[PDB]
């Protein structure tokens, strides 16, 4: 069946019922320090796969995390899909990061699966989003753009029309 | 020409043959069968009638409390006409099933038979039953006649086909 | 006080049991062990319970032909019996009767009672034998008891109350064999039906349609020139069969044998050379005093057909063939209608009327003081 | 389709296939196969000492010395030439073709091997056709048993040339269905003014087959087969030996297609008693 | 006697023609007949097989639907020509095998019969199962040793995937399960994600490339992400080319051939991918049916696995279903042990060369043994006993 | 076997006793019956000069009754004998608690009386004069 | 002219409770079902399930609340109304054929079961036992039986059987009632004497009844005639033939007057002129699937609601269409004016 | 043995049996009428003395045979007339005649027995076809 995150530490907060994943990020946000691999490269190195599958049982609060991730790399695709550069999908990326509802808003159109935010986990889930929301978009910059040349490439523009379980952001 | 005048005979036959109710076998316990088939019960069975058209066709109406068998000699102009009414007849008594009045075998010496019991006349309208009993012995001779013309045609086609290639 | 009696036949297919003066069995349900294959389920499964998850345990029938194989695993269903999902009784509190089928060893007889005081402790316990239970029910003591149940058919002389054990015939036909022969016929149909995993399915096909054909020259006559024994039946999956010819087909076994390859004559060639083989003054008594019991008792036309087959018998081999000497037979086959569970019925009534005795019911006091048996015959 | 093929479709994709990997240099491919045609025919085709360059089709018919008789070989020899080789053990005709060198156009050899049988059956008409023609009169006629139970007599004549099928059938209800056909042909030159004559006869044979054994029978026919010049001469001999070969062969494919019809039908009424009937019921 | 039986295994898809004896059918067709959009001998204006898909002024008809025949009218006539035409077989002096898929009714049985008989006039007839004629086909490749028929058959073509277990050449019908999932569903989600992709494609031709990248391309993954990423790591060593050719300007055209190669048979694995309405993997279907079977059945079923069909002919499809299966039957039996207190369930699916034809070999070869002609059904029974004789044909061959 | 479901009553053990020993020679009967309350086998009636068809109709149809029958018995020889015959009248339509009762009661009833002659019948339609001869016989 | 179609398949049998507040009908199976009516809607409240085959005779003892039954399965019940549940008493008919036909007598201590064992079932309840006891009626009945009807005395019961013949028995049981009254139908009418047979030798007789002071009996055959006797006039048997199909159900609305129904679908009314010694057609009662009949079906059985079969106003009627239908004969003597009862 | 096949039900002393070939219509009669041209007297002559009660099928068919004569030498238009003359019994008399007829057909005597069926029918109705398969004793 389907791919589930395999970093579910003894000793790892949350946010919401969402696991606060460490990334290795330049983007400023609530995110611990991050060695090689995260939550992030587990989404991209999982996503071609996953964005096939309707069903999905949450065995963990990463997971959540994973698949919030997995959602939002459809909305990346979406936006890159008409870009002319790698440059300017990375102009678009960052204004898709500062662009979406949250765990409690009419949704998000899984309000059933995760968990509401008090002023303190409120604040911090929107910003933690966003810092994935940056992340997620800046390493998909390089992932995406072919280098003969700048077009983005077929290989992942195919995937633009899939859901992951049906669902989306937009 | 003389065809109306025999289905409606048949048909008035049929009206004071299909009277039938449930019964319970009064030779074995707890059974329950056609009385006109097993005829185990004298005092059960109607008596047998004929109505004819003319020497070739015929129907024969077997009565009992719970049960009727209808058996038709059907108009078998020449040979053609018999094997076809033969194919045919056949035909639908391997679908006997599906007509459930329809008999597997016909009674010796006719061509079709039909065995409607007290369950049919309680599940089907007996009036309606009737109906359908006429309209068949229409139907199967307009049939026929279909059926022949049909291979007659087609052998004239058949015989030209090969003929106008030489 | 007073009270409480309780009674219990151990069928090979099914157990009834209930309580003294009940007029059914207040309990049915499959003589059945099954443990699981994996990890409610519980360690063990019986009756009910074990049989809708048949699927998933190795299930033990302890009764093989009226006769208990398995000591260990009868344990188990008789604590099911008594045990909360049944009856919930204290067993020390408590009087039992019990039957016995046909030619049981006196082996298993005592080892019962042992096992009736020593494992359950009982205050009160009897053992009746079946066909002169099923006798004494219906105000009888010589006459001939034909019980058909699940796995096998025995025809039972009785003469003035005791069984007659060198006069006791079986025949290994019954309700298994002729549930286990439709399928083989509804395979021949054309429907792919498996021995094994459709085995309940077909049995209730059997019990709802199956009948026992008078002539069977006339029901083949039947079965091919009309289509008036055609029934459709919906099937667990959904799917619709059509179950013609085959109802009475099946249950011929019981009168030909051989068309399941069994050696021997069917019941009513077998009832009647047994009859024929006793004195001729109790043969007399015989004929007028055959008696039907068990579940493959009822099927539709069997006892026209056994009054029909020993007319034929008794004519064309003892009086030669001349019908008119036929008028002084006298013939009583008789088919009650409570006749499926006959041994329970009689059980439940003698154990009624004969509670509140002393002589009766064999005591606890009795077999510590000792011992197996204990049996006043 | 109503006149039925001469040509063998198994022979000629088998054929056409291997030849079109020939043409291509591919790996020769490894050949066995076993089949039929009409009149208890039964080919072969195969690789000879598993030499998979060399395709073999072979054909076997009972009757084959007959028509030995009347020079098949002869016209074999003609039509195959260097294909034809020595027959495989218990066939009467084999034809040999290297995959290593083959024509050109490939489509000429290929439409000559589907036509083996109608080639085997041919050399007994050109035989008949050119004794009318040139007026040798008064021949041995031939005697083809292309079926166990049934004959076929070939006999030239002054202005003539006539084809006699004593055929066989098995139905009883094929006798008269076949009985319906068979008078249509008696008939058949309402059609065309210029077609051959056909007579018909329907247990014992004409007066010219009478008798050296002709067998006379419920479920026998003969029908005969008046062919003139216009249709025996070189320029139609072909087509006339092409149509009058498969001759019964037509007859009884559409007698049996005439009754897979009537069933259609009979499906039709059948299914439309079963709808009247089922509104007899409250519903 | 002299000639050999007719051998006919009409499918969904594909009818499979030819002769007993044969290690091939003689055609493979197409199972369509075009017919006209009356009187005459208008019945007989048809075409069938592969003349019969784009004609011109002809409606393309298909009589047999998932399996089972719907239309009788059209399968007799596509019959005359299967006859007629293409086996050129004097109906009258050939014995015929047909076959029926898994769930035929009895009437059909007699409905088939009735045309083999009383229109075609054949000396007589045997109407096999699919099932069981697989399992015989896979005796080539046993091969003496264990050589039976009881096992679990995956019959998987154009129409339906069926789960069909055997007990000594006798079907278990009330276990019998069927998947969603067929060669055409395969055509049609890798026709989906060229779309998506690729561009040059004529739309016209765009199922025939679907078809040719699934038969030529296409293969069973031990695991999907790591196929994916040995696609965007290497990509030059895993996509392949395919060209074809333009049907109206006969020019070339070519395309990458990517992802669909792996993905395409894997919806056997996770239907979901392309069925909102089923999700679960064959794995677990050949899992749940074999624990529906008898206790006493369920190992024999487990270690004769046979795949049957064009659908089963995938690289490594066998492999992949032994291994999700082994996973699923010895994780659920080491419970058995941690909550206790089992034999290891040996599993065997077996791929075999005659894959493809599965049923149509095994019925040339049962055909082709002299035991067959004495469990036919003649046309003297036919009418002398009538036509209840057909709803069972013996079983034999071990 | 081991059966007395209903004792004997200690007045019907002598009547039984003197009817054993009776220096009449004509046809009497005396018939008997189970009290369901006293659970005991007890005198209903004692009858004289009767045939068997006269005895057949004292009788009830519907309910079992023991019956013991002193019939002037004329032998194939011609010369008599005054047979003790028992008769168990057991009716088939009968409350199946009764017949119980008086099926359980024969035995314990028969050597009671000590009878050696003991018949039983279904009906008693079947209590004739040439059925009670044919039995006799033996 | 007040129809309702309960079901579609046929209503074999049915009985009304004493103040016709539910009617229990067997809807063509093993079962009876009691309906309540409630303002407009029929109200289906019991469903008694104990036979193993079809109910073949149904009938309700007003009085004492209780319901028999009879059916294929050779079997006889006595339900009693144990709170809210009917419960059944198996009674042994001692047959080895079906029950046919089932009627309590009047004085409710007896009923009467018609069989294919070609004898008919009297059972009484034995009060010591707590048993019911039942004693047959033999010859010389030569056939299956099919309808029953009681003398108001409870005591001559008339009887139609296959054998083509209508009969009057003496039902007398000393064990449960007074000697009776002579009759004009005589004065020896020990149990199962015979006091009256028909001469018809042909048609299976489908219904038969009683008059309401029980002089005249009246009954109905296959060969599509209806017939009358009255002891008054020593017997003297009134015959009539029908131009239509045959009758299956009969009753006296008043003691001249008979209502009859069966395959044509619709009520008739017979008048007996006494004096002529003559029945007469008094026409039909029910005046507008094709047919112009309430029943679309056969009827099958016919009731008296209420007057009695004295001076009868209302009466049921049940068929084969699964109908019951009332009629109200106040109503259909306003619609036919041209129609005279008595 | 196969004692199987015997079929015992024969000797059965319940099972039902008819009650009654004890003591036709007269020639000279009917030829009285029939040379005279008065069909209507011819009918009612024929249906005189049925041979109902004797087992003799000769004089059965003696009867049928009268009968049939009668109605073969109406005309038509006449038949309506002669039906209409005869009392309820004579009809339903007339109908046992005419489907013993149906059972001899030629000579176009069938084409005027279906008409002489259909006047008996609006006659008698169809009660008069009832009691002709209701008969035990019959012409
Ligand atoms: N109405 C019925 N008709 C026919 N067969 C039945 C019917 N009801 C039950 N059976 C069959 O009869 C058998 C049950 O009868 P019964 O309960 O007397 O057997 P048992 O007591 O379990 O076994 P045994 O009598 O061998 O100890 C089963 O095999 C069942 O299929
Ligand atoms: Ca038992
Ligand atoms: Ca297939």
């Amino acid at each position: 069946p389907a791919y589930h995150s395999s970093l579910m530490d003894p000793d790892t907060k949350l946010i919401g019922n969402m696991a606060l994943l460490p990334i290795r990020s330049q983007f400023k946000g609530p995110a611990p320090r991050e060695k090689d691999t995260d939550i992030v490269d587990e989404a991209i190195y999982y996503f071609k796969a996953n964005v096939f599958f309707k069903n999905y049982e949450i065995k963990n609060e990463a997971d959540r995390t994973l698949i919030y991730i997995t959602l939002y790399i459809s909305e990346c695709l979406k936006k890159l899909q008409k870009c002319n550069s790698k440059s300017q999908g990375e102009k678009e990326m960052y204004t898709l990061g500062i662009t979406f509802p949250i765990p409690g808003e009419p949704g998000f159109p899984l309000n059933a699966i995760y968990a509401k935010p008090n002023k303190q986990e409120d604040e911090v889930m929107r910003a933690y989003l966003q810092q994935l929301r940056q992340e997620t978009g800046l390493r998909l910059c390089e992932k995406v753009f072919d280098p003969q040349n700048d077009k983005p490439s077929k290989w992942w523009t195919c995937f633009v029309k899939r859901q992951f379980m049906n669902k989306s952001l937009s | 020409a003389t065809l109306r005048p025999y289905l409606s005979a048949v048909r008035a036959t049929l009206q004071a043959a299909l009277c039938l109710e449930n019964f319970s076998s009064q030779v074995v316990e707890r059974h329950n069968k056609p009385e006109v088939e097993v005829r185990s019960s004298k005092e059960l069975l109607l008596q047998p009638v004929t109505i004819s058209r003319n020497e070739k066709e015929k129907v024969l109406i077997e009565g009992s409390i719970n049960s009727v068998r209808v058996s038709i000699a059907v108009k078998q102009a020449d040979e053609i006409e018999k094997i076809l009414c033969h194919k045919f007849m056949r035909f639908m008594m391997m679908r006997a099933e599906n007509f459930f009045i329809l008999r597997r075998k016909p009674v010796e010496g006719y061509d079709i038979s039909f065995l409607i019991t007290n369950f049919h006349t309680e599940q089907m309208y007996k009036h309606k039953l009737v109906d359908f009993v006429i309209h068949f012995m229409e139907e199967i001779d307009k049939e026929i006649s279909e059926m022949k013309l049909s291979v007659n045609a087609r052998a004239r086609i058949v015989a030209e086909e090969f003929l106008k290639n030489f | 006080q007073g009270r409480k009696v309780v009674v219990c036949d151990n069928g090979t297919g099914f157990v009834k049991c209930g309580y003294a003066g009940s007029n059914f069995p207040e309990h049915i349900f499959p003589a059945l062990v099954g443990r699981p294959i994996i990890r409610e389920i519980k360690d063990l499964m019986v009756g009910d319970e074990a049989s809708e998850l048949r699927s998933m345990l190795e299930v033990n029938y302890p009764m093989e032909n009226g006769i208990v194989r398995n000591w260990d695993d009868m344990k188990h269903l008789w604590d099911y019996t008594f045990g909360p999902e049944k009856l919930n009784i204290d067993t020390r509190n408590c009087k039992i009767l019990l039957t016995e089928p046909p030619m049981n060893p006196t082996k298993n007889r005592e080892k019962i009672v042992e096992v009736m005081f020593e494992t359950y402790q009982f205050s009160g316990v009897y053992v009746a034998i079946q066909a002169v239970l099923t006798l004494y029910a219906q105000g009888l003591l010589t006459g001939v008891v034909v019980d058909s149940g699940d796995g096998v058919t025995h025809i039972c002389p009785v003469y003035e109350g005791f069984s007659l054990p060198h006069l006791t015939r079986r025949l290994d036909i019954a309700g298994r064999d002729i549930t286990r022969y439709l399928i083989k016929l509804l395979l021949l149909r054309g429907y792919a039906f498996n021995h094994s995993a459709d085995f309940e399915t077909v049995r209730m096909i059997k019990e709802k349609l199956c009948y026992v054909g008078y002539n069977i020259e006339q029901e083949q006559k039947l079965a091919l020139e009309t289509t008036v024994l055609v029934e459709s039946y919906t099937l667990p999956d959904g799917r619709i069969i059509k179950v013609g010819g085959e109802r009475f087909e099946a249950p011929e076994a019981l009168f030909q044998p051989h068309l399941i390859n069994v050696e021997g004559v069917g019941v009513a060639e077998l009832l009647f050379n047994t009859i024929q083989a006793a004195d001729i003054d109790t043969r007399s008594e015989f004929y007028k005093h055959i008696v039907l019991s068990g579940g493959s008792t009822m099927y539709p036309g069997l006892p026209s057909r056994l009054e029909r087959e020993l007319k034929q018998l008794y004519l064309e081999r003892v009086l030669k063939g001349d019908v008119e000497k036929l008028s002084k037979f006298k013939i009583r086959i008789e088919d009650p209608p409570r006749r499926k569970h006959m041994v329970f019925l009689g059980g439940a009534v003698l154990a009624d009327i004969m509670k509140d005795k002393d002589n009766f019911w064999m005591t606890r006091q009795e077999y510590q003081e000792k011992g197996v048996r204990v049996l006043e015959k | 389709m109503i006149l039925l093929e001469v040509n063998n479709r198994i022979i000629e994709e088998t054929l056409a296939l291997k030849f079109e990997n020939a043409a291509a240099g591919n790996k020769p491919e490894a050949v066995e196969v076993t089949f039929a045609d009409f009149d208890g025919v039964l080919y072969h085709i195969s690789n000879p000492n598993g030499d998979k360059t060399k395709v073999m089709v072979s054909i076997s018919l009972k009757f084959y010395k007959e028509l030995q008789a009347h020079g098949a070989d002869e016209l074999l020899k003609r039509v195959y030439g260097s294909y034809l080789v020595n027959p495989e053990s218990g066939y009467n005709v084999s034809l040999l073709y290297d995959l290593e060198n083959l024509p050109a156009s490939k489509d000429s050899i290929v439409h000559q091997a589907g036509m083996l049988k109608r080639n085997c059956f041919a050399s007994v008409f050109e035989k008949y056709f050119q004794f009318q023609e040139e007026g040798k009169e008064g021949e041995n006629r031939a005697v083809i048993h292309y079926r166990d139970d049934e004959t076929m007599y070939v006999e030239s004549k002054k202005d003539r040339v006539t084809v006699v099928f004593s055929t066989v059938f098995k139905d009883d209800d094929d006798v008269v269905i076949g009985k319906v056909f068979m008078q249509e042909f008696k008939e058949g030159r309402r059609a065309s003014h210029t077609a051959p004559q056909v007579l018909f006869s329907h247990r014992e044979p004409p007066l010219e087959l009478k008798d050296t054994d002709a067998a006379v029978g419920d479920n026998i026919g003969y029908i005969t087969f008046v062919l003139f010049p216009r249709h025996t001469n070189a320029s139609a001999r072909d087509n006339t030996i092409n149509l009058i070969h498969t001759f019964r062969d037509y007859l009884h494919y559409h007698i049996k297609c005439s009754k897979a019809y009537i069933h259609t039908r009979m499906r039709a009424k059948t299914s439309d008693f079963l709808k009247v009937l089922n509104r007899a019921r409250p519903d | 006697g002299r000639l050999p039986a007719c051998v006919v295994d009409c499918g969904t898809g594909y009818t499979k023609l030819g002769y007993a004896g044969n290690t091939e059918p003689q055609f493979i067709i197409p199972s369509c007949i075009a017919i006209k959009e009356m009187k005459g001998v208008d019945d007989l204006d048809f075409f069938i097989g592969d003349e019969a898909i784009e004609k011109p002024t002809y409606a393309t008809k298909w009589p047999i639907r998932h399996g089972i025949v719907e239309d009788w009218d059209l399968m007799e006539r596509f019959m005359e020509q299967v006859i007629f035409k293409y086996l050129r077989a004097e109906p009258e002096d050939h014995y015929f095998l047909l076959t029926e898929p898994p769930l035929n009714t009895p009437e059909n049985r007699e409905y088939t019969a009735e045309i083999m008989f009383e229109s075609f006039n054949v000396p007589g007839l045997y109407i096999a199962v699919q099932a069981v004629l697989a399992l015989a086909a896979s005796w080539t490749s046993r091969q003496v040793g264990e050589r039976t028929l009881t096992g679990t058959v995956i019959d998987s073509g154009d129409g339906v995937t069926h789960v069909i277990p055997v007990a000594e050449g006798y079907v278990i019908g009330s276990c019998i399960k069927h998947i969603p999932i067929a060669g055409r569903d395969i055509t049609y989600f890798i026709q989906q994600l060229l779309r998506d992709r690729e561009v040059g494609i004529p739309p016209e031709q765009s199922l025939e490339t679907a078809k040719a990248v699934k038969e030529r391309y296409s293969y069973v993954c031990p695991d999907l992400v790591k196929e994916f990423n040995k696609y965007d790591t290497d990509g030059s060593k895993w996509i392949k080319q395919y060209t074809g050719i333009n049907a109206i300007s006969k020019k070339e055209f070519s395309i990458d051939v990517g992802y669909e190669r792996f993905l395409g048979p894997e919806i056997f694995f996770h239907p979901e991918f392309a069925n909102p309405d089923f999700t679960q993997p064959i794995s677990e279907v050949v899992d749940e049916v074999i624990q529906n079977c008898p206790i006493d059945v369920r190992r024999p079923l487990y270690k004769n696995i046979v795949l049957s069909g064009g659908s089963t002919m995938f690289r490594d499809f066998g492999r992949r279903l032994q291994r999700d299966l082994k996973r699923t039957v010895d994780a659920r039996l080491k419970l058995s042990e941690e909550l206790s207190g089992p034999k290891p369930i040996d599993v065997q699916v077996i791929t075999h060369h005659m894959q493809r034809y599965a049923v149509w070999f095994g019925g040339s070869m049962l055909a082709s043994t002299p035991e067959f002609y004495q469990v036919c059904h003649t046309k003297k029974d036919y009418e002398e006993i009538g036509p209840s004789i057909c709803r069972h044909n013996p079983v034999f061959g071990v | 076997d081991s059966l007395v479901v209903c004792e004997v009553d200690p007045e019907l053990k002598e009547t039984l006793r003197k009817f054993r020993f009776r220096k009449e020679t004509n046809n009497a009967a005396i018939i008997m019956k189970v009290d369901k309350d006293r659970q005991m086998v007890v005198l209903e009636d004692e009858l004289q000069n009767i045939s068997p068809e006269e005895l057949k109709l004292e009788l009830p149809e519907r309910q079992p009754r023991f019956v013991v029958y002193s019939y002037k018995y004329v032998h194939d020889d011609g010369r008599v004998s005054y047979p003790l015959c028992f008769i168990f009248s057991s009716p088939v339509g009968c409350k199946p608690e009764q017949q119980m009762m008086y099926a359980g009661s024969k035995n314990r009833l028969v050597q009671t009386a000590e009878l050696t002659k003991v018949f039983e019948i279904r009906t008693t339609d079947d209590l004739t004069e040439t059925w009670l001869k044919e039995k006799l016989a033996f | 002219m007040a129809y309702h179609s309960f079901l579609v398949e046929p209503i074999s049998c049915h009985a009304w409770n004493k103040d016709r507040t539910q009617i229990a009908i067997c809807p063509n199976n093993h079962e009876v079902h009691i309906y309540e009516k409630s303002g407009n809607k029929w109200v289906q409240v019991h469903e008694l399930k104990e036979h193993n085959g079809q109910v073949t005779g149904i009938d309700w003892a007003p009085d004492s609340n209780r319901i028999v039954t009879c059916g294929t399965d050779r079997n006889a019940y006595v339900w009693t109304l144990k709170g809210r549940t009917w419960k059944p008493t198996l009674v042994i008919l001692r047959i080895n054929r079906a029950a046919r036909c089932v009627r309590w007598a009047p004085n409710e201590k007896k009923f009467a079961v018609g069989s294919g064992s070609r004898v008919i079932s009297i059972c009484y309840f034995e009060q010591e036992n707590d048993w019911w006891v039942c004693k047959h009626i033999k010859k010389p009945i030569r056939s299956t039986v099919l309808s029953l009807d009681w003398h108001p005395n409870s005591v001559l019961l008339a009887a139609g059987s296959c054998d083509f013949k209508c009969r009057i028995f003496s039902a007398y049981i000393k064990e449960v009632e007074e000697r009776p009254a002579p009759t004009p139908w005589g004065s020896k009418m020990p149990f199962g004497e015979l006091m009256f047979e028909s001469s018809s030798s042909c048609g299976w007789v489908h219904g038969v009844c009683f008059s309401a002071n029980g002089s005249r009996v009246a009954w109905v055959s296959h060969d599509s005639t209806v017939c009358l006797a009255d002891a008054d006039k020593k017997m003297a048997v009134a015959t009539l033939a029908s131009e239509t199909l045959p009758l299956l159900a009969v009753t006296f609305i008043t003691e001249s007057s008979l209502v009859a129904a069966g395959h044509d679908c619709f009520p008739v009314l017979f008048t007996y002129d006494s004096a002529a010694g003559k029945l007469s057609f008094g026409g039909r009662l029910d005046v507008p699937a094709g047919l112009d009949s309430l029943h679309k079906n056969s009827v099958s059985q016919i009731s008296v609601l209420s007057g009695g079969k004295a001076k009868c106003s209302q009466f049921c009627t049940t068929g084969m269409d699964g109908g019951m239908s009332i009629w109200d004969v106040r109503s259909l003597e306003s619609a036919l004016k041209d129609l005279k009862i008595v | 043995a196969r004692f199987r096949k015997v079929d015992v039900g024969e000797y059965d002393e319940n099972k039902f049996v008819d009650e009654e070939g004890d003591g036709g219509p007269d020639e000279g009669e009917v030829d009285s009428c029939l040379r005279q041209g008065n069909m209507t007297a011819a009918l009612q002559a024929a249906l005189k003395n049925p041979p109902i009660n004797t087992k003799s099928q000769a004089v059965k068919d003696r009867a049928g045979s009268i009968v049939l004569k009668v109605l073969i030498s109406f005309k038509a238009n006449d038949i309506e007339k002669a039906v209409q003359s005869l009392d309820k019994n004579g009809v339903d008399l007339l109908m046992k005649y005419i489907y013993k007829g149906f059972e001899s057909p030629s000579d176009n005597s069938s084409a005027v027995l279906l008409q002489w069926h259909e006047k008996a029918l609006a006659a008698g109705g169809v009660g008069s076809i009832v009691r002709v398969l209701t008969a035990r004793k019959t012409v």
